[PDB]
RNA sequence: GGAAACUCAAAGAGUGCUAUCGGAGUGCGCGAGAGCAUUUCCGGCAGCAGAUCAGCUGU
C-alpha cells in the first residue's frame, strides 16, 4: 500500500512530540489511530473532498492543541524542534494531494489559497505563484481566478507590472466577459490615482492622463460587440437584412448598457480629468458603429447621450451657485439641442427639469430662473 | 482494582462504507514473523524460476534485412531510435527502429562497405540543420568515403537534398572510420590512419607509427580529442589529436578486431580480438589488462559498452552473442538463434536495454539485454515486487541450487561440445604446466591479466 | 523528448504534460501497445495540465476551420503562450507533440522556442488520449463531447459546402 | 528502548571495509526504523493491577471481571456446555477466528465462536483423541480411533490416512504445510498436506509419546516421553535432534512460547520445570504443587497457565532469568519477592482436559468434562496482530489469496534445523583466510583401463611422497659417508 | 570524478544538470513583444510615462519625533504608496541598517 | 416434479478503482534557481504603534 507509507512518514513528529513531554503515549496513539482511519478514507477507492476538508480540520485543530499545550506545559512558544513545522508541512501535502486528485472545486482551491496566504510569513509567495499558476492553467475560463489573485498581487505586493501582465493575459484568454474588462479599467484607474497621489506627495514634501483607460475602453467596446454578435448567430451567419440590422440594434443596446455602467462606476471614481474621459466616451458614442444610431433606432439612447452631454457639469457641486454661474453653458447647449429635437425635446425638458429639481443670488436672477430665485431667496 | 481488556471495536478494522479499503494493521515483530531467512530464500528461488519462465529475449527483426550480411552498424548518439547499417554489396541503410522500417537506401559503393558512423557535421558556411535531416558517412575499400544526408521525420518543423552530400576520395583503400563527436572531425583507417574534416577534400593529417594497415578505430565518448585503433600487426595504438600524434602502442598475441571505449570511465576500453576473450584495458597503465572476459569458443568479432557504463555486449565469430558485466569476468548470459550465422557487429542502443546484433545472414536482429524485464511502464507495487525479488536473487546468488537454476541455458550443441573439448585441453595444459613447475626453479607465476601482452613501447615510468 | 502534448477537442483545447516517457525502441510490441488501450497505465503516462474551452459556437467553428486548413488562431496561440515554458538556450528548446505536419511549421513560425513533433509516438499518444476521452479531463468541463461534435460537424460541413439556406 | 525485540544477532581491502560499514549501518538504520513502528501500533495491551496491598490479583473472579469488562468481550466469554459426549478438547485456529472442539466419545465440531456459525458438526462412534486446523476454516484434522482423518469445511470426510497407525498427539507446521503425528506406538511421522506425500517416519525408540508441543520459531517438534526425556525432532535426522531430562517418570505436558525461547514442562511427579531452549539451561523448578498438573499452556505475552484438573492457575511474567519470578503459590512471612498466581479459577468437580489461549483476544479457552469455558484474562493475548500473515477479519478473496501465496512460499521440509537462521552460512569449510589458488576385446579395454588407473595411482603416490620430502660418535663421524 | 562515481550507492542517470526550467508563469511576458492589439496600444501609450522604479526610488528615498508620533499618518502614506521593488529594497536596506545597529 | 434466494458455504466468468532545518541574507549559478550551507536578521521576550502583519525600543 501507500497509506502505510504516508503513516510511516508521519512518525518522527510524534516521536519528538512524546520525547518532549507535551503528549503522552495514550493520547498520541489515539491521534495516530484517528489519523490512520482518516488517511485510509483519504486514499480509498473513490474518496471525497469532504473527507479532505475534515481531515484538514483535524490537523489544524491538533496544531492548535499542540500550540496550546506548548504554551501551557513548556511555557515557550516555539520549541525549535521537528514538532512545529511538521503539521503545517502535512497540511501543505494534503492540500497539494487534494488539488491533484480533485481539480474542479474552487471551494477547495480557495481554501488552499487562503491557508497559504495566511502562512505567507513562514512560506513566502513562491508557493503562492506556483499553485496560482497551476490554478490558472487548469481553469483559464473562470474570470474570478484572474480577478482574485490580481487583487492579491495589487493589495498585498502591489507589483503593477505583473498586475497589468496578468490582466492582459486573462483579457487575451477570454475577451467576451464584461466583468474582466470593467475591473481592468478599475485597476488601471487605481494605479493612475496612486501615481498621481505619489506626485502630490512629492509636491507636499516640496502625458499620464486616462488614455490607458480610454484605449482599453475602445478595445472593450469593439471586442465585446463582436463577441456578443458571435455569441448570437451560433454557427451560421444569419443573412437577411432586417434581422442583421435588428441584431446590430440589439448589440448597440447591450454595448451602451455596458458603457453607462462604465460612466457610473467612473463617476464614483472620478478625482481626475473626469469630463475629459467622459467626453471621450460620448465622442465615441457620437461616432457610432454598424448603424450611426443618432437618426436611426434607439432615439431614447440618443436622448440619454444628449442628457449626459448637457448635464456633464452639474453632477459635482453642493454649492449650486457655481452651477447657476456656469449654467449658461448648460442651458446654451440645451437650447442648441432643443432647436434640433421635437418630442425628445419634451422628454429632455422633463429630464432637465427633474435634474434642476434635484439640484434645488445675483447669478440666480441674471444667468429655470424661477427655481434659481426660489433657491436664492 | 483496575481492569481492562483490548477493544477490537469493529470500526477501525472493518470499514464503515463498502468501497473504502480495509485496514492492514501492522506489527513488525520478529516474534510474529518467525522464519525470516528461509522465507526470503524461497522467494529468491521462486524469483529465479520465474526469471527462467520469462526469459524471452528476442524482440524482432527490422525490415527484410539486407542483401548479403551486415559488416558495419552505427548507432547514433543524439536520438534513440535511429540506426545505420552498412552491408556487404555496398548497401547502406538508415533505419527508424520505432516502426522497424528503413528511411532510405543507397547503393553506396562498389566493393565491400567497411565502416560507417553518423555525424552532426558543423559546416562553417551553413547552419547545422540537424533537427530536420540527419547525416551519416561511410567508407569502403574502393578508396571512397562518402558523406550523406538523410531526410528524417523525427520533427515536423519544416515545409530535397536527399543523398550524397559529398565524397572524400583517398589514395589507398579505407578500412574503418569513426567521427570525433565534437567540431566535425572524423578519422579513418586504411593503409595508415588519416584525419579529415568536412571542409576539405584532402586529408588534414596522417598519423601512423609505421607503414602498417589499421583494421579499426574508435574515438572516445568524453575527453574526445584522444582515440584508439587496432592494426593487423596485432597491435593496439592510441593517438592524441591535441598533440596530433600517436602516443603509445602495445602488441598482443593475436589481432584485435574491435575496440570500444567506456562512456562513463573515459580511460577504460574493451578490446575484442581473435583469441577468444575480450580484454579490458586501463589506458594510463597499459601493462596489465585489468580484466579479461573469457567465455567464447571462436573469434570475438565485436564488443560494445552499454551507455549505463557497466555491461558489455559481445558478438562472436561463432554464431552467438554474450552479455557480460564489467565487474565479473565471465558470461552473465548468452543469446543465439538457429537463423543467425556469424554475428559481426553488436551495439547497445542508447536506451541501455536493447542490443542490436547484426548477423552474416543479412538480418539486423534486436534483443532485450535483460531477457526478462519487459518494457511497459509498470505500476508501483509491481515495480516494487520486481526490484525486491531481483535484489533477493542478487543477495542469494551463491546458493548452489539457485545457482544451478540461474546458470544453465540451452547453449547450442556446437558451442557446447567445442567449449567442452576446449576445457579439457586447458585442464591438460594446466596439468603439464604444473609438472614443469614441479621441476623447474625459475618459473614466474605468469598472471592471467598479463598473459597476452608481448610488448609495450614506453616501457615503464 | 516529448514532454508536452497538444490535443484539440470540440469543446476546447487541451495541453498535457508528459510525466514519464514511452518506450521508443519497443513501440510496436504487444505489451506496450496494450498500455495505450487500458486506462490504469495511461494516466501513469499523461496528466492534464491545461484545458481552455472556447465557449462561443462560432469561435469553435472558426478554430476548427483554422486547424482544418492548418493555421494558428487566437485561443491556440493564447494557451501555448500561457503553458509552454521559455526553455532557455543553455538547456534546450521545448518540444510539443502535435498531431500533424501541416500544423507544425505554423507554430514553429510563431513560437521560436517550441519545437513540434509528430512521429508515431506522438501519433499513438494522441490516439490514446482520443480513446480515453472524457476520463482524462477529470471534470474540468460542462458538457459532453459527442453532441458538441455533432453540432460542430454539421456547421463545418455547411461552411465547406457554402450551402444556400434560402 | 525497544530494540532488543527487533535485534537480529580490521580488514585490509578498502572497498570491502566501506561495504562492511555500509551493510552494518543499513542494519542499524533498519532496526531503528523497524523499532519506531510501535508508536504506530494500533492499540495497547490489557492489565489488571492490584493498586493496593489487600487487593491481591488472584482474589478476582469471573463475576467482577465480567461486570467491569466490555460487553463485546463479555459476550465473547462463551460456555458451549455439552454433556452427552465426553470430556471435551480445544483447538483454536492459527488466527483467532474458528474453534475446533473434540469430545472423547465421538463429537467433533468446527465452528465460528464470535459468530454463531456452526459450519461443520459431525458425530462419530469412536474415541476422537484431539483435533486441529490445517491452514484455514477449510481443512481440519482429527486424530480418531486408529486412523487420522482430515475433513472439509462442511463435514465431508476428505481423507482417511493409510499411515498413522494410531494417533493421540497431532498438530500442524503452518508455513511448510506439514501435519505432524505422534501416537501410542513409538512413532512420529510427517505428512505434507499439499503434495500429499509422507515426508519421514521417525522411529522414536523411547516408548509412547506422552506429550507434544510445537515450536513456532523453528518448527521443531517437542516430544515428551515416559522416561522424563523431552526430545526435540525434525525430519533431517532420524535420530532425535536433542534430548532433555525434564522431569522424573512421565511428562504429561509441555508448552513453548511463541518466540521459541521458553519451554514449560509439567511431569507426573508433582513437578514443573521452566527451561530455556536456545541455551538448554533449566531455568527454575517448581515443586510442592499438590496434584500433577495435567496440562500447561503459555500465553503470547509470557503469562503461563497450569491446569491441575479442578484448578487453573495463571502466572504473569514467570519467564525471566532471575530467581524472583519463580512461580510460587502463597505469600508467606510478608514476602513481596515471590510470584503468586496472577489469577486462578476453580471449576466445580470436572477435570480440565486441555487449555489454549485465544490468539488475538484477551481470553483463555479451557475444555473439560462438561464442555467449554473461556476465561477473561487481561494480559494473556497479543493485542496487535499483523495483517500480512494472520487476520481475524478475512474475506473469501483474501483467504484464497493467502492460500495461494503460502502455497507458493511453502518452505521445503529440509529447512527446519535447530536454528533457522543457519541456511545462509558457509558449510563448515570456512577458511577465514581463503586459499584462492594464490597463496598455497572388452578384456583388453578393461586391462588398458587398469594400466592407466595404476599409473594415476603411482603418480599420486609420487606427488605425495615428494610433498612429504619437501616439507621435512667420534669414530662414526670419521666413518660416515660410506 | 569517476572514482566517487563508483562509491555512490544509487546512480540516478540524469547525471548532468538537465533541462529544469520553471514553467511560463502568467506574470511574466515570455517573448517580450506585444502579441495582442491591446498590448500594442497599452505599450505604445506607456512608452513615455512609466514608473520603472527610478521615480519610485527617487520619491521613496526619504523614510526622531516624526519617527515616534509626529508623522504618524505621513509615514503610513509613504510606506503605503511605496511600490513593490522600492518596498523590497527599503525592507532590505532598513533590515541591514538594523542589523548594523542591533546585533 | 415447480422452485420463493430472503438460510448459508465452496468456487467460475463479465463489469467497474488508485500513485511515488522555514522565509531571506551571505560565497554563490544565466530580469534568474531547480541547489551547494549557515552564526548573517533570525526563528529568545515583551511595549509603542497603522487592522494577526509594516517601522522601531532594549535585550
Amino acid at each position: 500500500s501507500k497509506t502505510r507509507y504516508y503513516l510511516e512518514q508521519c512518525i518522527p513528529e510524534m516521536d519528538d512530540l512524546v520525547e518532549k513531554g507535551l503528549f503522552t503515549k495514550n493520547e498520541v496513539s489515539l491521534i495516530m489511530k484517528k489519523r490512520t482511519d482518516f488517511e485510509h478514507r483519504l486514499n480509498s477507492r473513490g474518496s471525497s473532498i469532504n473527507d479532505y476538508i475534515k481531515y484538514i480540520n483535524y490537523e489544524s485543530n491538533v496544531n492548535k492543541l499542540r500550540a496550546k499545550r506548548c504554551k501551557r506545559i513548556l511555557q515557550v512558544k516555539k520549541t525549535n524542534s521537528l514538532s512545529d513545522w511538521s503539521i503545517q508541512q502535512r497540511i501543505g501535502f494534503i492540500y497539494q494531494r487534494g488539488t491533484n486528485k480533485f481539480p474542479q472545486d474552487l471551494k477547495f482551491w480557495a481554501m488552499y489559497l487562503n491557508y497559504m496566504k495566511a502562512r505567507g510569513n513562514q512560506t513566502s509567495y513562491k508557493k503562492i505563484h506556483n499553485i496560482y499558476n497551476q490554478l490558472l492553467k487548469l481553469h483559464p475560463t473562470n474570470v474570478d481566478i484572474w480577478i482574485s489573485c490580481a487583487k492579491y498581487e495589487y493589495e498585498v505586493h502591489a507589483n503593477f507590472k505583473s498586475c497589468r501582465n496578468i490582466f492582459q493575459n486573462g483579457l487575451r484568454f477570454n475577451p467576451d466577459v464584461p466583468k474582466l474588462w470593467y475591473e481592468y479599467v478599475k485597476f488601471e484607474l487605481n494605479f493612475i490615482t496612486k501615481l498621481i497621489n505619489r506626485r502630490k506627495v512629492m509636491g507636499l514634501i516640496n502625458a499620464l492622463r486616462g488614455d490607458i483607460a480610454l484605449t482599453i475602453f475602445d478595445v472593450c467596446m469593439k471586442t465585446l460587440g463582436k463577441h456578443y454578435i458571435n455569441k448570437h448567430k451560433g454557427y451560421y451567419a444569419i443573412s437577411d437584412s432586417k434581422m442583421n440590422i435588428e441584431l446590430n440594434k440589439e448589440t448597440l443596446n447591450y454595448l451602451f448598457s455596458e458603457s453607462l455602467r462604465y460612466i457610473k462606476l467612473f463617476d464614483e471614481f472620478l478625482d481626475l480629468e473626469r469630463d475629459y474621459l467622459i467626453n471621450h466616451v460620448l465622442q465615441f458614442w457620437k461616432n457610432d458603429m454598424y448603424d450611426l444610431s443618432l437618426r436611426k433606432d434607439l432615439p431614447e439612447l440618443y436622448l440619454k447621450t444628449v442628457m449626459i452631454d448637457i448635464t456633464l457639469n452639474i453632477r459635482y457641486m453642493p454649492v449650486e451657485k457655481l452651477d447657476i454661474d456656469q449654467l449658461q453653458l448648460s442651458v446654451k447647449k440645451y437650447f442648441a439641442y432643443i432647436s434640433k429635437l421635437d418630442s425628445a425635446s419634451v422628454k429632455s425638458l422633463k429630464n432637465e427639469y427633474r435634474s434642476y429639481l434635484q439640484d434645488n443670488k445675483m447669478n440666480a436672477e441674471d444667468d429655470k430662473i424661477l427655481d434659481l430665485i426660489i433657491s436664492k431667496l | 482494582m483496575k481492569i481492562k481488556t483490548i477493544k477490537r471495536s469493529a470500526d477501525d478494522y472493518v470499514p464503515v462504507k463498502s468501497t473504502q479499503e480495509s485496514q492492514m494493521p501492522r506489527n513488525l515483530n520478529p516474534e510474529l514473523h518467525p522464519f525470516e531467512r528461509a522465507r526470503e530464500y524461497t522467494k529468491a528461488l521462486n524469483a529465479t524460476k520465474l526469471e527462467r519462465m520469462f526469459a524471452k529475449p528476442f524482440v524482432g527483426q527490422l525490415g527484410y534485412g539486407h542483401r548479403d550480411g551486415v559488416y558495419a552498424i552505427a548507432k547514433n548518439y543524439g536520438s534513440l531510435n535511429k540506426l545505420a547499417t552498412g552491408s556487404a554489396d555496398g548497401v547502406i541503410k538508415y533505419w527508424n527502429m520505432s516502426t522497424r522500417e528503413e528511411f532510405v537506401s543507397f547503393k553506396a559503393h562498389y566493393g565491400l562497405v567497411t565502416g560507417l558512423c553518423v555525424t552532426q557535421p558543423r559546416f562553417h558556411d551553413k547552419k547545422p540543420d540537424l533537427k530536420s535531416q540527419n547525416f551519416m558517412l561511410s567508407c569502403s575499400d574502393d578508396k571512397t568515403v562518402k558523406l550523406w544526408s538523410i531526410n528524417v521525420d523525427d520533427y515536423s518543423n519544416k515545409n530535397n537534398e536527399e543523398g550524397l552530400i559529398r565524397t572524400f576520395d583517398g589514395e589507398s583503400a579505407f578500412q574503418g572510420i569513426d567521427s570525433h563527436r565534437e567540431n566535425s572531425t572524423f578519422a579513418t583507417g586504411g593503409a595508415k590512419i588519416h584525419l579529415w574534416d568536412v571542409n576539405r577534400l584532402k586529408p588534414v593529417s596522417d598519423l601512423s607509427w609505421g607503414a602498417d594497415n589499421i583494421t579499426s578505430l574508435k574515438f572516445n565518448q568524453n575527453e574526445t580529442d584522444i582515440l584508439a585503433s587496432t592494426g593487423s600487426d596485432n597491435s593496439i595504438v592510441l593517438y592524441d589529436l591535441r598533440t596530433n600524434s600517436p602516443t603509445q602502442k602495445i602488441v598482443q598475441t593475436m589481432r584485435t578486431n574491435a575496440i570500444c571505449w567506456n562512456p562513463m570511465e573515459a580511460f577504460n576500453f574493451v578490446t575484442a580480438n581473435e583469441d577468444h576473450n575480450a580484454y579490458y584495458y586501463d589506458m594510463r597503465n597499459l601493462s596489465r589488462s585489468l580484466n579479461v572476459f573469457k567465455d567464447h569458443v571462436s573469434a570475438v568479432m565485436d564488443v560494445d559498452f552499454s551507455p549505463t557504463g557497466d555491461e558489455i555486449v559481445t558478438g562472436s565469430y561463432d554464431k552467438s552473442i554474450r552479455i557480460y558485466k564489467t565487474n565479473h569476468g565471465h558470461s552473465r548470459e548468452i543469446y543465439h538463434t538457429k537463423r543467425m550465422q556469424h554475428v559481426f557487429q553488436v551495439k547497445y542502443s542508447m536506451d541501455s536495454k536493447y542490443i542490436i546484433s547484426g548477423s552474416d545472414d543479412g538480418n539486423v536482429r534486436l534483443w532485450r539485454s535483460k531477457a526478462w524485464e519487459r518494457s511497459n511502464v509498470k505500476t508501483t507495487r509491481e515495480k516494487n515486487k520486481l526490484e525486491y525479488d531481483e535484489k533477493l536473487k542478487e543477495r542469494f546468488r551463491h546458493m548452489p541450487e539457485i545457482k544451478r537454476i540461474s546458470r544453465h541455458r540451452h547453449v547450442p550443441q556446437v558451442i557446447k561440445k567445442a567449449q567442452e573439448i576446449k576445457n579439457i585441453e586447458l585442464s591438460s595444459i594446466k596439468r603439464r604446466e604444473a609438472n614443469e613447475r614441479r621441476t623447474r626453479k625459475d618459473m614466474p607465476y605468469i598472471s592471467e591479466r598479463k598473459k597476452q601482452i608481448v610488448g609495450t613501447v614506453h616501457k615503464y615510468e | 523528448p516529448i514532454e508536452y502534448l497538444l490535443f484539440e477537442e470540440p469543446t476546447g483545447y487541451a495541453v498535457f504534460k508528459v510525466k514519464l516517457q514511452q518506450d521508443d525502441i519497443g513501440s510496436r510490441l504487444k505489451e506496450v501497445q496494450e498500455q495505450i488501450n487500458d486506462f490504469g497505465a495511461f494516466t501513469k503516462l499523461i496528466e492534464l495540465v491545461s484545458f481552455a474551452p472556447f465557449k462561443g459556437a462560432a469561435e469553435a467553428l472558426e478554430n476548427a476551420n483554422d486547424i482544418s486548413e492548418g493555421l494558428v488562431s487566437e485561443s491556440l496561440k493564447a494557451i501555448l503562450d500561457l503553458n509552454l515554458p521559455k526553455a532557455s538556450s543553455k538547456k534546450k528548446n521545448i518540444t510539443l507533440a502535435i498531431s500533424d505536419k501541416n500544423l507544425g511549421p505554423s507554430i514553429k513560425e510563431e513560437f521560436p522556442y517550441v519545437d513540434c513533433i509528430s512521429n508515431e509516438l506522438a501519433q499513438d499518444l494522441i490516439r490514446g488520449v482520443r480513446l480515453h476521452g472524457e476520463k482524462l479531463f477529470k471534470g474540468l468541463q460542462s458538457g459532453d463531447l459527442e453532441r458538441a461534435q455533432l453540432g460542430l460537424g454539421h456547421a463545418y460541413s455547411r461552411a465547406k459546402v457554402k450551402f444556400s439556406v434560402q | 528502548e525497544n530494540q532488543n525485540k527487533f535485534e537480529r544477532s580490521q580488514t585490509k581491502d578498502k572497498k570491502l571495509r566501506a561495504g562492511l560499514k555500509k551493510i552494518d549501518e543499513q542494519y542499524k538504520k533498519a532496526v531503528s526504523s523497524a523499532a519506531a513502528t510501535d508508536y504506530l501500533l494500533p492499540e495497547s495491551n490489557g492489565y489488571l493491577e492490584p493498586e493496593n496491598e489487600l487487593e491481591k490479583t488472584f482474589k478476582v473472579q469471573q463475576s467482577e471481571i465480567k461486570s467491569s469488562v466490555d460487553v463485546s468481550t463479555a459476550n465473547k466469554a462463551l460456555d458451549l456446555s455439552l454433556k452427552e459426549f465426553g470430556p471435551y478438547h480445544i483447538k483454536y485456529a492459527k488466527n483467532g477466528t474458528h474453534l475446533l472442539i473434540t469430545g472423547r466419545k465421538g463429537h467433533v465440531a468446527s465452528m465460528d465462536w464470535r459468530k454463531g456459525q456452526l459450519r461443520a458438526e459431525l458425530f462419530l462412534n469412536e474415541t476422537c483423541h484431539s483435533a486441529t486446523y490445517l491452514q484455514n476454516e477449510q481443512y481440519f484434522a482429527v486424530a480418531q480411533k486408529k486412523y487420522t482423518f482430515i475433513y472439509d469445511h462442511e463435514g465431508t470426510e476428505l481423507h482417511r490416512l493409510k499411515q498413522h497407525i494410531e494417533a493421540r498427539h497431532l498438530d500442524f507446521l503452518p508455513y511448510h504445510y506439514l501435519l505432524v503425528t505422534a501416537g501410542e506406538t513409538g512413532w512420529l511421522k510427517y505428512h505434507d498436506v499439499s503434495t500429499g506425500q509422507l515426508v519421514s517416519e521417525l522411529r522414536t525408540k523411547a516408548g509412547p509419546t506422552m506429550a507434544m508441543a510445537q515450536n513456532p520459531w523453528n518448527a521443531v517438534m517437542h516430544l515428551g516421553h515416559s522416561n522424563g526425556t523431552v526430545s526435540l525432532w525434525s525430519p533431517s535426522m532420524p535420530e532425535p535432534l536433542v534430548k532433555l531430562l525434564s522431569a522424573r517418570g512421565p511428562v504429561n505436558s509441555i508448552a513453548i512460547d511463541r518466540s521459541g525461547y521458553y519451554m514449560a514442562t509439567t511431569g507426573a511427579d508433582r513437578s514443573m520445570k521452566i527451561w530455556d531452549i536456545r541455551n538448554f539451561k533449566q531455568l527454575h523448578s517448581v515443586e510442592s504443587l499438590p496434584t500433577p498438573g495435567t496440562n500447561v499452556s503459555i500465553s503470547d505475552t509470557g503469562l503461563l497457565a497450569l491446569s491441575r484438573g479442578p484448578h487453573v492457575t495463571l502466572w504473569k511474567d514467570a519467564l525471566k532469568l532471575s530467581g524472583d519470578s519463580k512461580p510460587c503459590f502463597g505469600s508467606m512471612g510478608g514476602n513481596p519477592h515471590r510470584n503468586t498466581p496472577y489469577m486462578s479459577h476453580l471449576f466445580a468437580g470436572n477435570k480440565v482436559e486441555n487449555l489454549g489461549f485465544v490468539p488475538f483476544e484477551d481470553l483463555l479457552g479451557v475444555g473439560h468434562q462438561t464442555g467449554i469455558t473461556n476465561l477473561i484474562v487481561p494480559g494473556a493475548g497479543e493485542a496487535n496482530y499483523d495483517a500480512l500473515e494472520l487476520n481475524p477479519f478475512e474475506t473469501k478473496k483474501q483467504r484464497q489469496e493467502q492460500e495461494v501465496r503460502t502455497l507458493l512460499n511453502k518452505l521445503p521440509a529440509d529447512t527446519i534445523t535447530l536454528d533457522p537462521n543457519s541456511i545462509g552460512s558457509v558449510d563448515k569449510r570456512s577458511s577465514t583466510i581463503r586459499l584462492n589458488a594464490k597463496d598455497l576385446r572388452s578384456f583388453l579395454r578393461k586391462k588398458t583401463q587398469n594400466v592407466i588407473d595404476e599409473r594415476k595411482l603411482r603418480v599420486q603416490k609420487q606427488l605425495d611422497k615428494e610433498k612429504n620430502i619437501r616439507k621435512r660418535d667420534v669414530i662414526e663421524e670419521a666413518l660416515s659417508r660410506f | 570524478i569517476v572514482q566517487q562515481n563508483r562509491r555512490a550507492d544509487h546512480l540516478i542517470f540524469p547525471l548532468n544538470k538537465p533541462t529544469e526550467h520553471n514553467h511560463a508563469s502568467a506574470f511574466t511576458r515570455t517573448q517580450d513583444v506585444p502579441q495582442t492589439e491591446l498590448q500594442e496600444k497599452v505599450d505604445q501609450v506607456l512608452q513615455e510615462s512609466n514608473l520603472a522604479n527610478p521615480e519610485k526610488d527617487s520619491k521613496f528615498e526619504e523614510l526622531a519625533r516624526t519617527n515616534a508620533e509626529g508623522a504618524i499618518i505621513v509615514e503610513e502614506e509613504s510606506d503605503g504608496e511605496p511600490l513593490q521593488d522600492g518596498q523590497n529594497n527599503q525592507q532590505d536596506e532598513e533590515a541591514k541598517d538594523v542589523n548594523p545597529w542591533l546585533a
